[PDB]
């Protein structure tokens, strides 16, 4: 049972560095992977104050409609 | 077969689901196991920002998958409650929701108990069981909100230094949210304090209902 | 001793770091349009209850000038 041996042994030869170096893999590509996300937040995000603005934009519109009818109303006072 | 779903915040949610199972669905049972509205939620798989109307088999999400789920500040329709002190509430509401979830977001945004409101449109005040659009609640459209200073069941809660203290609660009341109540009122953290009711722990995830709890009981807490 | 997993491994960890860096500084802008939002909703609001008024105003005069 020589192939055991030799099996046991590249098992565990700098084992604990390639291990290590998994690992290391594994939280540097989560972090990166972290980082799209966030830009797709920032992208979500930036959406949202646009719909914001445009709808900000639509009632301040409707302010100026009023304001213009007010004005007419109260020139009717003649 | 079932999937999972990653957030920016850590937490991975587990979804039971079909591959004929359209992304919309998918939302659908996001919002059944996290609360978030359908509208509010963007779902990225390889790179693409999932459409609706497609299925998982289109974007080929296998079994034991992961999309990503990055959420929106505010969905497609808003409406604004106002209250006496003139501050202009804003809601993201779906045309869907009954006026006991409105109250639900007037909670969740105010603290506010969903009992303890009256909400009035058009001159009518809502009734709980009806939706938005029964009552013709249109986009921007503006309810006016009405306090009330306790709602329909309240329980009293005694401290280990036998000082006592109400609380307004509803059957539907977790047991961390009771935990919550006696954070506001009393001030004692979550964590450090122990409900004891009919001489047991009661757990977080329990209901009032679940321990059948009635009004006018007197639950004891420890630490 | 496997010098060159060693130098794969401090390789990771450098990428690692620089990743986190990167990321803290998105949290800054996530922050910052967040607040963009926050603000545009406020000026929102108070547009919504400028609107109110002018509809009352609007609904008075059309009750006097009638």
């Amino acid at each position: 049972s020589r192939l055991n041996r030799q099996l046991e042994e590249k098992i565990n030869d700098c084992a604990e560095v390639k291990q290590e170096l998994a690992a290391s893999r594994t939280a540097r590509d989560a972090a990166l992977e972290r980082v799209q996300m966030l830009e797709q937040q920032i992208l979500a995000y930036k959406d949202d104050f646009m719909s914001e603005r445009a709808d900000r934009e639509r009632a301040q519109s409707r302010i100026q409609e009023l304001e213009e009818k007010v004005a007419s109303l109260l020139h009717q006072v003649s | 077969m079932q999937i999972f779903v990653k957030t920016l915040t850590g937490k991975t949610i587990t979804l039971e689901v079909e591959p004929s199972d359209t992304i919309e669905n998918v939302k659908a049972k996001i919002q059944d196991k996290e609360g978030i509205p359908p509208d509010q939620q963007r779902l990225i798989f390889a790179g693409k920002q999932l459409e609706d109307g497609r299925t998982l088999s289109d974007y080929n999400i296998q079994k034991e998958s992961t999309l990503h789920l990055v959420l929106r500040l505010r969905g497609g329709m808003q409406i604004f409650v106002k209250t006496l002190t003139g501050k202009t509430i804003t809601l993201e509401v779906e045309p869907s929701d009954t006026i006991e979830n409105v109250k639900a977001k007037i909670q969740d945004k105010e603290g506010i108990p969903p009992d303890q409101q009256r909400l009035i449109f058009a001159g009518k005040q809502l009734e709980d069981g009806r939706t938005l659009s029964d009552y013709n609640i249109q986009k921007e459209s503006t309810l006016h909100l009405v306090l009330r200073l306790r709602g329909g069941m309240q329980i009293f809660v005694k401290t280990l230094t036998g000082k006592t203290i109400t609380l307004e609660v509803e059957p539907s009341d977790t047991i961390e949210n009771v935990k919550a109540k006696i954070q506001d009122k009393e001030g004692i953290p979550p964590d450090q304090q122990r409900l004891i009711f009919a001489g047991k722990q009661l757990e977080d995830g329990r209901t009032l209902s679940d321990y059948n709890i009635q009004k006018e009981s007197t639950l004891h807490l420890v630490l």
